[PDB]
């Protein structure tokens, strides 16, 4: 846990940024490239040696006023082009191809702002959207169709704030303002049938509009872990990591300790907690923590501009001490951090449109 | 001063290009409008005497009322080989995107350096096909300096007279080439536009001429015509008249409610980019009838701007009741995405039934099957119940035989009879049907 | 050293190390599971090739650098335009209303159990008792399926009761939703070789009574309890019995208004103290009142329609009872198509095809697809039927999709309802509301106040609607 | 490439703004505007010659013949009813009465002048179908199998030109893209039989034939226009199935439409691809009497007026329907009046945003024009009175 | 409510770019009174008739809008520049001024 900052950039509009996403879809050897969304613009950069960050691209939306919130990186199987998905307050989800330097798709089917975008780890053509409409949506980005809508009689009731796929792509966790954490399953026959039907829907084939899937009942819901806002959850193997306004990250698992995750009955009413990670100065919400692709370390932003880095090695809830890498320039706040495909560099975003970088030394 | 230019940045650029397009490619003739008729001067006093045969008469009377030319060069005063070609252009056909070109050569001799070479052209060009060719031209190409010279005019009348001429040359004080060619055979008003922004005035101007539309430079005559033109043809603005006694004053404000919506197919708006606005192809449309003008009244001729639609059918894009996705016109058919039995209700019924602990599955299964049946058909009147029962043994009986749950089914029938809803005969017949089917 | 010891430390450390080992093992295993899936994902990644990103070939954006790097300038490609839709919180489809309504001390006492006797009971008390934990030291079914393998003979009460206690007569469903819960259990030729009579003496003994088996006998019991000495029926219904066997077995064993409640008087007239008569509530068909309850309601005898002010079931706000109004036809067409009656529209339910679209005033709007007349029927305002206090609390937290059913309930369409829920507010409306008593429960009918053509909008007035 | 797409996007936004500007200024240029969106676009339109007058009311009734052009659907020949307010106008309703089934798009519809119950249509195939809306149900049978009373066999490819013969009976001419003109005597052998044979075939043209029209006074005179840039005048009695009687190089490009003058026997007009509307006279077809040049693109339909004699209207793919005036040729103009346009241009109608497939005059209500476009927009409109009228 | 206006900032930006370029070249609203274009004359050829006289040619500087004309020697002056109203330009050639002056949208 030893990084040496080598660069620090500042934008021009000085409006806060929210998203950083390394492109993990680059062949080994291709240059490291990442994206960053802000007030109403996006930015595309490449990382170079000696702490050099070279500007590559930037777009802007002038037709209205909106706040972009997140971003997502995938690829197109047909022609091998990179694809970037962005989402903002207007509820529109925009899919853009950097190769053609043009927006290629837009999806508008929500009722409020979008908060998180994630894709299926195996399927590159399933897009998951989390919104302020209390419901989660899942689209097929190829056939221009929806697949399933999560939410309803027994679902979230207030402001779903985040969701996360498991390491394999058949279980999803969701968390919102109503202090509730809910589990959705994708391995059911229902979901694969809907997916397989979604991969074949020609509008010029039948007079019937496509039939979506409504899921009104989660696999397991609870409000006992925290007692306040929960804004970020993460799959760590078969364990769950989550955060609240209680300045402490918690790792736990559903059911009892001996219980498995593929035998949990839907009417479960007991949760086994495992451990806690301590830090300070997280009194406001909307800060996300990130983990490396190899699942070997953890990074988390801070309001006073500091950092907190742990390791997912043999050591775990014991302590792992608390590595803090800080600099004297920006102490505004930090929204999201990101690692490259390997552990080379770590990027963080400060609240005043200032981007940072920390290279990995020994 | 930066603020108001930012404000009027959006309409002004559109209106400039619209000015140009309207002047070159008009929408409507401005002399045909009612409030600008003074622009036109002639009167319809000849649609009573005009006889179409007299057109032939007069036109015929008025309109009723080869050579192998040689050219000799004198030398090219440059500071080198040259040839002369006849280059002509053919009329555009529907097949041919643009006007095609054809060049025919002559192959003359070269010329001395800064001081023989001559040509004798002929009737190779055909004036008969005036329906094919547009115009011809003589060319002086090749470097080591190019020039061109048209020969015939619009109505194929050659203008190149007989004589000796000196023409220049250009690549791809200058090179020159002389030759010779011979055929061988009331007071001004003070209207002050006053632009407004941020609820306070920020600029004024002055058009001392009687008036011109500052965006399009159309010259109408009177003040009422000016207000009429400004208010309608520039709807993106909000003009406003007050009566400044010496002259006239006009104000400006950006319209917060301007119908800038798309006014075409209400399906093209939500189409993935690239597939939006295809144009080429037939598309189903939702019937819509309008009446914009039915019978107007030519009320007075002035004293209105300063002194002081019908509908039908469908004119909107409809949406699915559950996904907030657009609804196709084809899908706008008898399908109504609504029925008596939602799936979440059925699943919740099953889950709530299973929630009980002091009940046996031999009862829970019967309860679930009957509940699903009743929810599926929705019986209301008591007299329906008996028919319900037989329908039930007609419908779910197979499944019950798969479970052999008939004994509890008889018990449920007896309990139903306890509520005065079934008779002995109905119970007996249902039991017979179940036995026979089993 | 009794209170000082309260033993605590030993089991505290025991639980400590046990929990530590359990979490260590679980976490190490979880890491092991992470490894294989991550390896599979990496091997998946190793078979892909993706093009790189290239710098572009009119406002320009700039980015500087605090740590000694020159300012960089790149142009700014403007993005395309996308339409938008009005805000919409989630909802669910509904067609009919949906009613809605120390540990260380335990470780220590267990340890004491593991380990005159009062000396080990008053020590932990100073736990908290020398008797409660003394009691701790001392300390340290349903009727099955008749179809099932295990069962037993039992009286009529058991299974008939299990059925009786979960069947809403008003509803025709088991444990259904919109009806409140209460417990009110309501009460020749010969056969062949082994006919029931089979002799004069057996018939005489049967008349006197009128004055080998297993669990099925209980069923037999209940059957007899409602069949009253059948000749063929009992042996017939039961699997493989014979009438003589049934006879012998019998001989051997014998050796505005509040919601309409039913006027179920045990022994009293429908008139005087009736709970549904102190509030004018007409005693509908579900009363246990006398069959000649004068507080009951007759039916219309009209033939063509009940729409006019002639129908008795139309003046007193009511929808034609499908068991009493036989001439209008509310009972005809059991669940079939169009009925001549016009005051029988809500019961079956005949919604006119509605379409959703962005409104012309605020938010969303609902538009009727086909023309209607001045007093036709369109839809019902469904949702959640809640109590008045909950209505107040929900109104407080929301601050309003609320409506007033009666003086005892409130209809909310905030989370459940149908398409008619939007009906943007106005002062000049196109529709209107009329609360109707259908069958036994209150309902809401949204009629048209005027003529509506193909493609208008409905503006039901909320002002006088609470 | 991308340049073309950007040009199209800019052009579409500009056209939308222009259509809004036109919408604002409707009540200063017309006295009646009626816009309707058909379910499918129509490639034909012709006012039927019968009009009903509902007494004690404020709306007459007229009938129109339309068609459908759709992909992956059924096809119909549509007989529609329209309401127009009377002299003391206010009052609007357009409906589809008869919807018989077709096979392929309706490229042309032309009723028989003698009996308003015969509608011959030209199929995207080679055959010429002849229906009769009376002897058919009021709705298409769900089978979708046509049953045209007759079916006239002929050329080997589709066409766009169909024309009956007034002052006679049963003589229908057709033009196809196989450089031939076909004649049929439907009057003879009048029955429900399915095959009739072409009486004669004319092969004068050497290019795709685009239109053919009989004479309105002379019985045996008809003119043909094709992609050959010529106008070709025939006469049936003379045995000249190949050679014409008058060949005229009309235009420098393709010609698509001819139209004889109802009130004369010498005047005829042409509308060509060279963006000009020429004039001709049968007495000497070598002096182009006049050219009308305002259109920005191809010219497809040129039709005279049923009531007035000097009013000619021509349309094309420039989304305009310029209405001309013969009596105004050569008049002296004021400066600004000259800046606007030539004196002949009396009106320009910019209500359509797509190529105008067809338009037609009303014969029982003067100065009423019905025009359809490829954007499914059909407009029935009448220009303002003060334009053609006077003090 | 506010309809999403059809003129997105993209097409307006393109119009602004083409407008600044065209007005940088064609000089309207600055050297012309908003309703005109100005052309400058260039002498390309000199011609001598057999009888005593000289007729020059003038190739207008912007060119591809106007055709060439034989002009007398004296009349070179007063014809150095020519200002033409927009409505009087040759219609067949006027479409070269801008791509979106006229366009046949239903292409193919």
């Amino acid at each position: 846990y030893s990084f040496k900052c080598v660069n620090s950039l500042k934008e021009d509009h000085n409006q806060p940024l929210f998203g950083v996403q390394f492109n993990w879809h680059s062949k080994e050897g291709d240059p490291l490239v990442f994206a960053t969304v802000g007030s109403n613009r996006v930015t595309l950069y490449e990382c170079h040696s000696q702490g050099e960050i070279r500007l590559l691209q930037s777009y802007v939306d002038a037709d209205a006023d909106e706040n972009f919130y997140t971003c997502a990186w995938t690829y197109d199987s047909n022609t091998s082009h990179p694809l970037l998905a962005v989402a903002g307050s207007r509820g529109i989800i925009r899919i853009i191809n950097p190769i053609t330097m043009q927006c290629i798709k837009h999806y508008v089917g929500h009722g409020n702002a979008i908060n998180e975008l994630k894709f299926h780890p195996r399927d590159p053509n399933l897009l998951l959207s989390v919104s302020k409409d209390h419901a989660l949506r899942l689209w097929n980005i190829q056939t221009d169709t929806l697949v399933a809508i999560f939410g309803g009689v027994e679902g979230h009731r207030d402001e779903v704030l985040s969701a996360d796929y498991d390491l394999l792509g058949e279980k999803i966790m969701s968390c919102g303002m109503d202090h509730s954490l809910k589990l959705w399953r994708i391995n059911s026959k229902r979901m694969m049938n809907a997916i397989k039907e979604s991969y074949d829907y020609n509008p010029n084939k039948t007079n019937r509009p496509f039939i979506s899937q409504k899921i009104h009942f989660p696999d397991f819901s609870t409000r006992d872990i925290h007692r306040n806002y929960v804004d970020c959850v993460r799959w760590l193997g078969d364990l769950i990591l989550s955060k609240s306004c209680e300045n402490a990250i918690v790792c736990w698992k559903p059911g009892k300790m001996e219980d498995d995750i593929d035998k949990i009955k839907p009417s479960e009413s007991n949760v086994t907690i495992l451990g806690r990670f301590d830090y300070s100065q997280c009194d406001i919400w909307y800060m996300r923590f990130s983990m490396d692709f190899w699942q070997k370390m953890l990074a988390l932003g801070n309001q006073v501009g500091k950092l907190y880095v742990w390791d997912l090695e043999v050591e775990d809830p014991h302590k792992a001490k608390c590595t803090t890498l800080t600099h004297h320039k920006c102490g505004a706040a930090i929204r999201q951090t990101s690692f490259s495909r390997d552990s080379s560099i770590l990027i963080a975003v400060c609240d005043d449109a200032s981007i940072w970088r920390w290279d990995r030394l020994r | 001063h930066e603020l108001f230019l930012q404000a009027f940045e959006k309409p002004t650029q559109i209106y400039r290009f619209l000015r140009t397009r309207n002047l070159i490619a008009p929408i409507f003739l401005h002399r045909t409008l009612t409030y600008m008729s003074h622009r036109n001067s002639r009167t319809n006093i000849k649609r009573k005497t005009f006889k179409v045969d007299d057109m032939l008469s007069k036109v015929e009377k008025m309109k009723g009322e080869s050579a192998h030319l040689q050219l000799t060069f004198t030398g090219f005063f440059h500071k080198v080989t040259l040839e002369v070609l006849l280059v002509k252009v053919c009329h555009k056909k529907r097949k041919d995107v643009s006007c095609p070109i054809r060049q025919v050569p002559t192959g003359k001799k070269q010329v001395p350096l800064n001081p023989p070479s001559l040509a004798v052209s002929s009737n190779e060009f055909e004036p008969s096909n005036s329906h094919m060719v547009k115009s011809y031209s003589l060319l002086f190409r090749v470097t080591r300096f190019v020039a061109q010279m048209t020969v015939f005019d619009k109505n194929r009348r050659l203008q190149l007279l007989d004589g000796e001429y000196e023409v220049a040359m250009q690549e791809m004080q200058g090179p020159t080439l002389q030759f010779t060619l011979r055929w061988t055979g009331r007071q001004k008003l003070r209207i002050f536009y006053q632009f407004l922004y941020n609820n306070n005035t920020r600029q004024q101007t002055e058009a001392r001429d009687d008036l011109h539309c500052p965006w399009c430079t159309l010259n109408c005559r009177k003040l009422y015509s000016l207000l009429k033109h400004l208010k309608l043809c520039h709807s993106r603005f909000i003009f406003n008249y007050v009566y400044h006694p010496k002259g006239a004053r006009i104000d400006v404000s950006i319209n917060e409610c301007y119908d800038g919506s798309y006014a075409g197919n209400p399906q093209d708006i939500h189409r993935q980019p690239g597939f939006a606005f295809s144009r080429n192809g037939p598309v189903k449309r939702t019937p819509i009838t309008h009446i914009l003008v039915c019978r107007p009244k030519r009320t007075k001729a002035s004293m209105s701007e300063f002194l002081e639609t019908y509908s039908s059918g469908h004119n909107r894009l409809y949406f699915h009741s559950d996904t907030c996705l657009p609804l196709r016109p084809q899908e706008m058919e008898v399908d109504s995405e609504d029925e008596k039995d939602p799936e979440w209700l059925r699943e919740k019924t099953i889950t709530q039934i299973e929630e009980f602990s002091d009940v046996n599955e031999g009862e829970k299964e019967v309860m679930k099957l009957w509940n699903l049946h009743v929810m599926k058909h929705g019986f209301i009147a008591d007299n329906q119940m008996n028919h319900a029962c037989m329908l039930f043994v007609e419908n779910y009986g197979q499944k019950i035989i798969k479970k052999n749950l008939c004994r509890n089914f008889m018990l449920h029938l007896v309990s139903m009879h306890d509520f005065n809803l079934i008779s002995i005969m109905s119970i007996d017949k249902a039991v017979t049907k179940l036995r026979e089917m089993q | 050293c009794w209170r000082k010891r309260v033993e605590y430390m030993r089991l505290r450390q025991l639980k400590r190390f046990r929990r530590a080992d359990e979490v260590k093992s679980m976490f190490s295993s979880n890491r092991q599971k992470i490894l294989e899936r991550t390896e599979i994902l990496n091997q998946e990644w190793k078979q892909r090739r993706i093009q790189p990103v290239h710098i572009l070939t009119t406002r320009e954006c700039s980015v500087t650098s605090d740590l000694d790097f020159p300012t960089q300038v790149i142009p700014l490609k403007t993005l395309n335009a996308v339409a938008s839709v009005p805000i919409m919180y989630s909802w669910s489809p509904l067609q009919q209303n949906f009613m809605v309504e120390d540990e260380i001390f335990v470780e220590l006492v267990n340890a004491l159990g593991q380990y005159p006797s009062d000396k080990i009971f008053e020590a932990i008390s100073s736990k908290g008792t020398a008797e409660e934990l003394k009691e701790k030291y001392k300390e340290l079914e349903c009727t099955p399926n008749i179809d099932g393998p295990n069962a037993k003979s039992v009286q009529r009460e058991q299974s008939l009761h299990s059925f009786h206690t979960l069947f809403c007569r008003r509803c025709f469903k088991y444990d259904c939703f919109l009806h409140p819960f209460h417990a009110t259990p309501n009460t020749n030729k010969p056969c062949g070789p082994q006919c029931y009579q089979h002799l004069e003496g057996a018939k005489e003994f049967a008349a006197a009574l009128t004055a080998w088996s297993g669990a099925e006998a209980s069923m037999f019991r209940v059957l007899i309890g409602t069949y009253y000495d059948n000749f063929c029926a009992i042996a017939r219904l039961i699997g493989t019995k014979t009438c003589r066997q049934v006879y012998e077995f019998r001989v051997k064993e014998s050796s505005h208004v509040y919601n309409y409640q039913p006027c179920d008087h045990p022994r009293q007239p429908c008139d005087s103290s009736c709970p549904c008569v102190i509030a004018q509530n007409f005693c509908e068909k579900f009363c246990q009142c006398s069959s000649e309850c004068q507080n009951r309601f007759p039916g219309c005898r009209c033939k063509a329609q009940c729409n006019t002010k002639q129908c008795p079931c139309y003046l007193a706000v009511r929808e034609c009872d499908p068991d009493l109004c036989l001439t209008c036809g509310a009972a005809d067409h059991w669940d079939s198509k169009n009925v001549s009656c016009k005051n029988c529209s809500i019961q079956r339910g005949s919604k006119k095809h509605l379409l959703l679209a962005p409104s012309d005033v605020a938010g969303w709007g609902i538009f009727i697809k086909d023309p209607v007349q001045k007093n036709e029927f369109i839809s019902e305002y469904c949702g959640e039927i809640i109590s008045q206090d909950e209505a107040d609390r929900r109104g407080k937290v929301y601050d309003s999709f609320l409506f007033n059913l009666n003086n005892d309930f409130v209809v909310d369409a905030t989370r459940k309802g149908n398409k008619i829920r939007f009906a943007n507010h106005s002062v000049n409306p196109n529709c209107y509301a009329k609360v109707m008593m259908v069958n036994g429960d209150h309902r809401i009918g949204i009629f048209a106040k005027r003529a509506i053509q193909t493609g208008e909008e409905l503006f039901f007035d909320y002002r006088y609607s609470q | 490439d991308k340049e073309a797409a950007f040009d199209d996007a800019v052009e579409e936004r500009v056209i939308n703004e222009e259509y809004k500007i036109w919408k604002k200024n409707t009540p200063f240029l017309y006295d009646l505007v009626m816009t309707h969106a058909l379910e499918w676009p129509s490639l034909t339109a012709q006012w039927l010659p019968d009009v009903t007058r509902p007494e004690g009311k404020d709306f007459s009734i007229h009938r129109l013949v339309l068609g459908t052009h759709t992909s992956d659907e059924q096809n119909h020949l549509v007989i529609a009813s329209v309401q127009l307010p009377n002299d003391d106008a206010q009052s609007g309703k357009i409906e589809i009465e008869i919807k018989i089934n077709h096979e392929g798009e309706v490229n042309r519809a032309r009723y028989m002048p003698q009996n308003p119950c015969i509608i011959a249509t030209k199929t995207p195939s080679s055959d010429v179908l002849v229906f009769d809306y009376t002897k058919h149900p009021s709705k298409p049978d769900p089978s979708g199998e046509c049953n045209p009373d007759l079916r006239l066999r002929g050329h080997q490819k589709e066409g766009y030109g169909l024309s009956w013969n007034p002052n006679l009976s049963g003589h229908l001419l057709s033009a196809s893209d196989d450089h031939t003109i076909c004649l049929w005597d439907i009057s003879a052998v009048p029955k429900e039989g399915k095959v009739v044979d072409a009486k004669t075939i004319f092969t004068g043209h050497t290019a795709v034939v685009e239109d053919v029209s009989w004479h309105l006074l002379h019985e045996s005179l008809f003119g043909s226009v094709a992609d050959d840039q010529k106008l070709m005048i025939w006469d049936t009695r003379s045995n000249n199935t190949s050679k014409p009687s008058h060949s005229v190089d009309a235009h420098t490009a393709e010609v698509n439409c001819l139209s004889f003058n109802p009130y004369s026997e010498f005047i005829l007009a042409t509308g060509s691809a060279d963006k000009t509307v020429a004039l001709w006279d049968l007495r000497n077809l070598k002096l182009k009497l006049h050219s009308f040049e305002s259109h920005k693109d191809e010219i497809f339909q040129v039709q005279w007026s049923p009531h007035n004699e000097t009013i000619l209207a021509s349309s094309g793919t420039d989304r305009r329907l310029n209405v001309w005036d013969l009596s105004k040729i050569g008049e002296e103009q004021s400066p600004e009046d000259a800046e606007d346009g030539p004196p002949e241009l009396l009106f320009i109608h910019g209500g359509h945003t797509a190529k105008i497939s067809d338009f037609s005059w009303n014969p029982n209500e003067p100065w009423v024009i019905c025009s359809v476009s490829e954007d499914n927009i059909m407009q029935v409109w009448q220009m303002a009175e003060n334009i053609y009228n006077d003090e | 409510p506010r309809p999403h206006d059809f003129f997105d900032a993209q097409t307006l930006d393109a119009i602004r770019h083409r407008a600044i370029c065209f007005n940088l070249s064609a000089h309207i609203e600055s050297l012309g009174k908003g309703h005109s274009v100005v052309f400058h004359s260039t002498v390309i050829a000199k011609r001598k008739e057999d009888s005593g006289k000289i007729k020059l040619l003038l190739h207008w500087m912007p060119e591809d809008i106007l055709p060439d004309v034989w002009v007398n020697e004296s009349e070179r002056h007063q014809l150095k520049t020519k200002v033409v109203h927009l409505s009087k330009l040759p219609k067949d050639t006027a479409l070269l001024l801008d791509p979106n002056i006229y366009r046949t949208m239903p292409q193919k």
